[PDB]
């Protein structure tokens, strides 16, 4: 699977920048898509979902009224219609796939990536950052919720990613403590609810880091700020 | 010659008869006749499951007993929620023409035969996002009546070709074939070793199957008709068929004999399905008179009756927990009984 | 006091209501009735249903219970009941209309492909023209009754125009709900023995007696103004009161006929029992 | 001809005819204790509070 | 409501598949499914060919904007009892009857004649329980070699006390009634009957103009009117 993003560049503020997502190698239609951008050296934060079928559509606050979210299902595309450029929207944007159904895993494949430069709720707070461990020694990393994910269906959707340097971001762990398909048996997660810890058995090459927890009770989607792991 | 054989198998079958006899000192109702019976089973429709668009052939329950898969003949394979009733998926069959599924213990794959002898394994957990035919196992001269899943890569599938089969799917190969039956194996059913397995033929005969050595063991000719439905008890030293005779029966692997007969005389239609409660203490059988039967399996007395659908109860499972029950039925309804 | 025909006239508004709300529940709970027909059947029911519970009840006090007569009633009423009527009269030749086509053109009938809003259109499309043959005109013509006079229409006067509007009410519906009852039997006679006749029978049989509660029900009243308006000028009697009811029976045996008798329908009733 | 593949039926019920076999009244003491042990377990044979029914609607 | 964010996204995905069933249900009931059956060859095979190893042979040809799936079950020598009831709803059966086999006999029986056994046949299947209201159309095939056969074997050979001539046209009118009487369900289900012109289309127009009947009359029974 792969999703191919292109469209960004520089853009004079307040100018109208369209972002498309090229998918291929898997259903497209079957799969909500989300944009999510990420600031220049900071944290993930989530943009705007399309549905599959474009049957529900939703943007973050920041955004909403200004960015439009569409897809072309016969073409395998995903759309960002972006008019009033402020200079909070410089960025790089992924396009996400997700889909729900019962034991899914959600934001699975995130694509490259598009830079968008302009010329010049839930919080989930990670307070522990730059953690010099090194290879071979368990780290925990802690993230914690203001609101308590645990939901009346039993499910605590809280996800941890980890994007490594110049690299998209992974899917690691869904709902909490189950692992993402593909991602090493080092990595566990549990939580009470509200406080969260991913737990790494053992440290690699790969492993190095930002770790970002994100949750999905309720939209708009809140990344806390990205936890840096250093050898 | 011909004749000193047929003696020879005559006088072998005599033998094993009185065998039994001799083994059987005394009879199951005699033995729980002091037991307090159940008490009326009263099961209400908890839930109602309406994709389906023609008649529900079979259903099984995942092993977490929440997923459900339920194949019928409008040439759908849906996999079903059942605590919220939504469809987790829908897969469209190359062959409309289904009569079994089955749901891997693992839950990554489901199964599917029927009229064009061949046993689809489907992938539900695939990259792609979308449900794709991961196998098609061939080979069986007639129809699939039943399929199971011994893991996720051996499955054992009973046909009309008078055999059963089982498969290892990587190579899509038949590991070993059954063939001590004189008519069509209209069921099937893995022991909870999953060592042994259970077939119901046409000819009013269950065998028990050895999967790794390929041999049947023992043979039960109790019945007057075809033996259209076949569970293994929980404990996995008994099991229960369900025949076109409009009895049900519980035969004892130790024994080697029928332990008692599930019959009424208002009953006269045959049944389609039979299945356990965890404990082991209640069968339900789903009957042709469109109401599955549930009885006391210590006592032969009928404990309740579920009256939900309009047409012939199909198929009939239990929750590995115990929790529910799910009939389906020609009237392409579903229905979660608890 | 004679209440006992109040008795009466409110059990028949009871019978057209449930008669009529058991074919709108079935509607709504099964999902197997949602072909082009159990669309027409629904509006059929929708049409009469409203005859038990808005029109007759309201007629009870002002025939029997002295009166409740009121400037703004007297309109709502005349204009409902003008609609109701004349919408389940439409619906009639709607669902005729669909059985010509499923024995006419029935390649076509069954592949074609009727989305829901095609079939909508068609229902409101009925009550539309149902409104338009006779709502304009009473509300028009409203001002003419003047003073001292029974709640009828105000174009009642003139003969001419009761006329126009019977013709669209009754005559071109009895032509069309007849020539399509026509090809129906015309075809499977002429697939365009003993069985094959007895069976001819039954069809037509049944077919005539469609025709025949449709004019049997709605032609005395038609008629009966008419003639009364033209030569008359009028004040009712015993029988235009009976005509008066007559064409309110239809509502009351339209269930019966049309969506009972389809095995569909039945199959959802006995569900529902 | 053919006659050979009855004489393996033949040896199918020699084996039968091996299998040891139990008294019944044991197979029915054992089938009566499984179900009696495992009573509390079956949420089918006594109807378990709504508060933890899966179903409860 | 109280549903999740993933939970309503999975209720909105159900409602999705259930469009698409939907859509997929009324796209299959628009589809004519008919039944084909024979005994042995019966040029069965031959009228698969005229409109275009195990299990079920499905056939799917579209004529005069009608779309006909067409089950030959020919292959499965299984108990038919057991899956017969797989074909509760088909629109009609098309069973073939090879004429010629009137003077053959059993390859499998010596004793046991081939037309009789499709009698046998055709009494099992137009009087089962389940094909109650279905039709049959009844394709006698190779009549060519039948009527070139009839001259040099009489009829009475397979039929006993039949009293015509042994010409072509009598014989098989016979034999066309010899089977049609096998119904005994003569009002509620019809037979029609066709000899099979290898030569000509005329085949498929036959199956056709038949299905347009049966559909009137599923119509008109239906609606109650008959
Ligand atoms: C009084 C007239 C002028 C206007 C009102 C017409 C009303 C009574 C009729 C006309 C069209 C009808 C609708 C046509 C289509 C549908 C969609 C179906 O899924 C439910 C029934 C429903 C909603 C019908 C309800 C009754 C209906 C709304
Ligand atoms: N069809 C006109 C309304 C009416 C007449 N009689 C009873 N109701």
């Amino acid at each position: 699977v792969q999703l191919v993003e292109s469209g960004g560049g520089l853009v004079q503020p307040g100018g109208s920048r369209k972002l498309s997502c090229s998918a291929s190698g898997f259903a497209f239609s079957s799969f909500g898509m989300h944009w999510v951008r990420q600031a220049p050296e900071k944290g993930l934060e989530w943009v705007a979902y399309i549905s599959s079928g474009s049957g529900t559509i939703y943007y973050a606050d920041t955004v909403k009224g200004r960015f439009t979210i569409s897809r072309d299902d016969p073409k395998n595309t995903l759309f960002l219609q972006m008019t009033s450029l402020r200079s909070e929207d410089t960025a790089m944007y992924y396009c996400v796939r997700s889909i729900y159904y019962y034991g899914s895993s959600p934001f699975d494949f995130w694509g490259q990536g598009t830079t968008l430069t302009v010329s010049s709720d839930i919080v989930m707070t990670q307070a522990t950052s730059s953690v010099p461990v090194t290879p071979g020694e368990s780290v925990s990393i802690s993230c914690r919720s203001s609101k308590s994910l645990l939901h009346s269906n039993g499910n605590t959707y809280l996800y941890w990613f980890l994007q490594r340097p110049g690299q998209s971001p992974q899917l690691l762990i869904y709902r909490m403590s189950n692992l993402a398909s593909g991602v090493p048996d080092r990595f566990s997660g549990s939580g009470s609810g509200t406080a969260f810890t991913l737990t790494i058995s053992r440290l690699e090459a790969e492993d190095v880091g930002v770790y970002y927890c994100m949750q999905h009770l309720e939209y708009p989607l809140t990344f806390g700020a990205g936890t840096k792991l250093e050898l | 010659e011909l004749d000193q054989l047929r003696q020879e198998a005559e006088q072998l079958k005599n033998q094993i008869r009185d065998a039994r006899k001799a083994c059987a000192d005394a009879t199951l109702s005699q033995i729980t006749n002091n037991i307090d019976p159940v008490g009326r089973i009263q099961m209400r429709t908890r839930r109602t499951l309406r994709g389906h668009l023609a008649k529900i052939y079979a259903m099984h329950w995942g092993t977490d007993s929440r997923l459900l898969v339920s194949a019928s003949q409008d040439g759908k394979l849906i996999i079903w929620d059942s605590y919220t009733t939504n469809k987790v998926h829908a897969i469209p069959l190359r062959s409309s023409w289904v009569m079994t599924c089955a749901y891997a213990p693992s839950g990554n794959y489901v199964a599917c035969g029927g009229l064009d002898n061949i046993c689809s394994i489907y992938n539900l957990k695939t990259r792609e996002g979308n449900v794709r035919v991961s196998r098609e196992l061939a080979g069986h001269t007639g129809y699939l009546s039943c399929c199971r899943f011994l893991d996720d890569n051996q499955i054992v599938t009973s046909s009309g070709d008078t055999t059963c089969a089982l498969w290892d799917i990587e190579t899509g190969q038949q590991t070993t074939t059954f063939t001590g039956h004189t008519g069509d194996v209209m069921s099937l059913s893995l022991a909870p070793d999953t060592r042994l397995f259970v077939s119901g033929a046409c000819d009013a005969s269950a065998k028990l199957w050895d999967v790794r050595e390929g041999m049947c063991r023992q043979t039960f000719t109790g019945h007057e008709s075809d033996i259209n439905a076949i569970c293994f008890f929980p404990n996995g030293n008994a099991f229960a068929t369900g025949s076109d005779d409009a009895t049900c029966r519980l035969f004892d692997l130790r024994a080697d004999q029928e332990l008692m007969t599930y019959s009424h005389d208002n009953i006269i239609c045959g049944i389609t399905s039979v299945s356990f409660s965890k404990s082991g203490r209640l069968l339900l059988a789903g009957y042709d008179d469109f109401n599955c039967n549930v009885w006391d399996a210590l006592k032969a007395d009928r404990a309740g009756v579920l009256a939900g659908h309009d047409n012939r109860v199909s198929c009939l499972g239990v929750t590995d927990d115990g929790m529910a029950v799910a009939t389906g039925s020609w009237d392409s309804f579903l229905k979660i009984w608890n | 006091t004679r209440v006992t025909l109040a008795f009466f006239m409110s059990l028949v508004a009871f019978a057209i209501m449930l008669g009529n709300a058991l074919v709108i529940l079935a509607f709504v709970v099964d999902k197997n009735l949602r072909h082009r027909s159990s669309y027409f059947f629904l509006n059929l029911a929708i049409s009469d249903f409203f005859v038990g519970v808005i029109s007759i009840p309201l007629y009870i006090p002002h025939t029997l219970f002295e009166w409740d007569f009121g400037k703004e009633i007297c309109v709502f009423w005349l204009t409902t009941d003008y609609l109701l009527c004349t919408a389940s009269v439409y619906n009639i030749v709607l669902i005729s209309y669909d059985r010509y086509l499923s024995v006419s053109n029935a390649v076509s009938y069954r592949t074609q492909h009727t989305g829901v809003l095609k079939i909508v259109t068609l229902m409101v499309a009925v009550w539309v023209l149902a409104f338009l043959v006779n709502g304009p005109m009473i509300l028009v013509s409203e001002s003419w009754k003047d003073e001292g006079s029974e709640c009828e229409p105000g174009f009642f006067s003139e003969w001419y125009i009761l006329a126009i509007t019977s013709f669209l009410e009754f005559v071109i519906p009895v032509i069309l709900v007849a020539y399509f009852n026509m090809n129906i039997y015309w075809s499977l006679w002429k697939r365009d023995e003993h069985v094959e006749l007895l069976r001819a029978r039954r069809l037509a049989k049944s077919l005539a007696i469609l025709l025949g509660v449709f004019a049997v029900c709605w032609a005395p009243y038609s008629l009966f103004t008419i003639v009364l308006s033209f030569y008359s000028s009028a004040p009712k009697s015993v029988w235009y009161r009976i005509a008066f009811w007559l064409q309110w029976f239809n509502s009351f045996v339209n269930p019966l006929l049309y969506p009972l008798c389809h095995k569909r329908f039945q199959k959802a009733f006995l569900k529902i029992f | 001809a053919s006659i050979a593949q009855a004489r393996k039926l033949v040896e199918q019920l020699k084996m039968e005819a091996n299998i040891d076999r139990i008294k019944v009244s044991k197979a029915a003491a054992d089938l009566m204790a499984y179900c009696e042990a495992h009573a509390k377990e079956d949420p089918l044979l006594t109807p378990v509070p709504a508060s933890e029914n899966p179903f409860r609607e | 409501c109280t549903l999740s964010a993933e939970d309503k996204a999975a209720v909105e995905r159900s409602k999705m598949i259930d469009r698409n069933l939907r859509e997929d249900g009324e796209k299959a009931a628009r589809e004519v499914k008919l039944l084909l059956l024979g005994a042995g060859e019966s040029g069965k095979n031959t009228i698969v060919k005229q409109m275009k190893t195990t299990g079920i042979v499905e056939t799917h040809f579209t004529f005069k904007d009608l779309h006909f799936k067409m089950f030959d079950v020919g292959a499965q020598r299984s108990e038919r009892k057991k899956w017969i009831h797989c074909f509760e709803g088909v629109t009609a059966i098309i069973f073939c009857v090879a004429l010629s086999d009137y003077d053959l006999v059993l390859a499998e029986d010596e004793e046991m004649n081939r037309m009789h056994a499709s009698m046998k046949l055709f009494d099992s299947i137009c009087n089962n329980k389940w094909f109650t209201d279905t039709s049959i159309i009844l394709f006698l095939n190779k009549k060519d070699l039948f009527e070139e056969k009839i001259k040099k074997s009489p009829l009475t050979i397979c039929y006993p006390e039949y009293a015509g001539s042994n010409t072509y046209e009598e014989a098989a009118a016979y034999i066309q009634c010899q089977f049609e009487d096998l119904n005994k369900r003569k009002d509620t289900k019809e037979i029609y009957t066709h000899f099979t012109c290898s030569t000509d289309t005329k085949n498929v127009q036959f199956v056709f103009d038949a299905v347009t009947d049966v559909i009137i009359k599923n119509n008109l029974k239906d609606c109650g009117l008959f």
